[PDB]
């Protein structure tokens, strides 16, 4: 399973 | 940061004239991910060749796995044609039977 | 052994015409399980291994939208990185991303990772405490700072010692015919003379997996380097790995040489001798 969230650089 | 690509041309299977098998190129260790891969049989391209999704190294390097169905001959030459951004001119890499 | 789940997330600009090019791909150990390619046609998160097709719908939902907001976070970061650098829109450029977790010989979380790279050079990289962030440079330092006030490093733990785990562990029982079963190298010799006074020996090992192999030659006991070939292990296509080593020996002293295999599939490593 993929995390949920991807906060940008 | 580029990379030139490692080649490596092998059957999936112990080559036997006549029986069907697959002939591999597995490039690895390049960078940028864009490139160029044909498998020849006779110097003609192949159609039917499928890859593997890109995946990479603990270096950041690219690897991916080309492939297609084919049945060993005593006459017919295969090889794997690389183009990327680090080569003056494709290369091509033999078919070796051992390798 | 240890086990370990691992996504790999690839982008690339295209200057000329639209939007980047990004490739997802999921592994449990050494086995693709999930893929996803902008380029293809679905536009959803597919299976790869016979085992994740249990999985029902909501689980595909639930992956296609995590993925493509990955996808989305991944154009935005192309943008920011160009920024960072002052870098014209005119050149094409990468990002990967690769995370995941290692359950180990207890069947407990082991360790979490998550690296980031910006036209292949390490950009920033969670430590194994998964409470710190290691910046390769300045512009990976303003990342680090934004991730630091943004508690990435949390939201992270959460996910790597929770569901990460949990997860593999699923999967691990679902596919376990496959993923729990070692497939021990075939192991052979071949012998090419080079000359009328040399000789190549050649030990294979085919068919095996995990990845993971160790094949060492020793002349009367003692491990050779000298006059040696390694070839990178290699897929075989069919879900196993190849690999070989060679040694180049006077002819008539073939008897002197032994191929040592170490491999999780072997209880003991196998010796070879011509
Ligand atoms: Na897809
Ligand atoms: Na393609
Ligand atoms: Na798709
Ligand atoms: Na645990
Ligand atoms: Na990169
Ligand atoms: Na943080």
């Amino acid at each position: 399973k993929l995390v949920v969230v991807a906060v940008g650089v | 940061i580029q990379r030139t690509p490692k080649i490596q041309v092998y059957s999936r299977h112990p080559a036997e004239n006549g029986k069907s098998n697959f002939l591999n190129c597995y490039v690895s260790g390049f960078h940028p991910s864009d490139i160029e891969v044909d498998l020849l049989k006779n110097g003609e391209r192949i159609e039917k060749v499928e890859h593997s999704d890109l995946s990479f190294s603990k270096d950041w390097s690219f690897y991916l796995l080309y492939y297609t169905e084919f049945t060993p001959t005593e006459k017919d030459e295969y090889a794997c044609r690389v183009n990327h951004v680090t080569l003056s001119q494709p290369k091509i890499v033999k078919w070796d039977r051992d390798m | 052994g240890s086990h370990s789940m691992r996504y790999f997330f690839t982008s690339v600009s295209r200057p000329g015409r639209g939007e980047p090019r990004f490739i997802a791909v999921g592994y449990v150990d050494d086995t693709q399980f999930v893929r996803f390619d902008s380029d293809a046609a679905s536009q959803r998160m597919e299976p790869r291994a016979p085992w994740i097709e249990q999985e029902g719908p909501e689980y595909w939902d639930g992956e296609t939208r995590k993925v493509k907001a990955h996808s989305q976070t991944h154009r935005v970061d192309l943008g920011t990185l160009r920024g960072y650098y002052n870098q014209s829109e005119a050149g094409s450029h990468t990002v990967q991303r690769m995370y995941g977790c290692d359950v180990g010989s207890d069947w407990r979380f082991l360790r979490g990772y998550h690296q980031y790279a910006y036209d292949g050079k390490d950009y920033i990289a969670l430590k194994e405490d998964l409470r710190s962030w290691t910046a390769a440079d300045m512009a990976a330092q303003t990342t680090k700072h934004k991730w630091e006030a943004a508690h990435v490093a949390e939201q992270l733990r959460a996910y790597l010692e929770g569901t990460c785990v949990e997860w593999l562990r699923r999967y691990l029982e679902n596919g376990k015919e496959t993923l729990q079963r070692t497939d021990a190298p075939k192991t052979h010799m071949t012998h090419h003379a080079v000359s009328d006074h040399e000789a190549t020996l050649r030990c294979w090992a085919l068919s095996f997996y995990p990845a993971e192999i160790t094949l060492t030659w020793q002349r009367d006991g003692e491990d050779q380097t000298q006059d040696t070939e390694l070839v990178e292990t290699r897929p075989a296509g069919d879900g196993t790995f190849q690999k070989w080593a060679a040694v180049v020996v006077p002819s008539g002293q073939e008897q002197r040489y032994t191929c040592h295999v170490q491999h999780e599939g072997l209880p003991k490593p196998l010796t070879l001798r011509w």
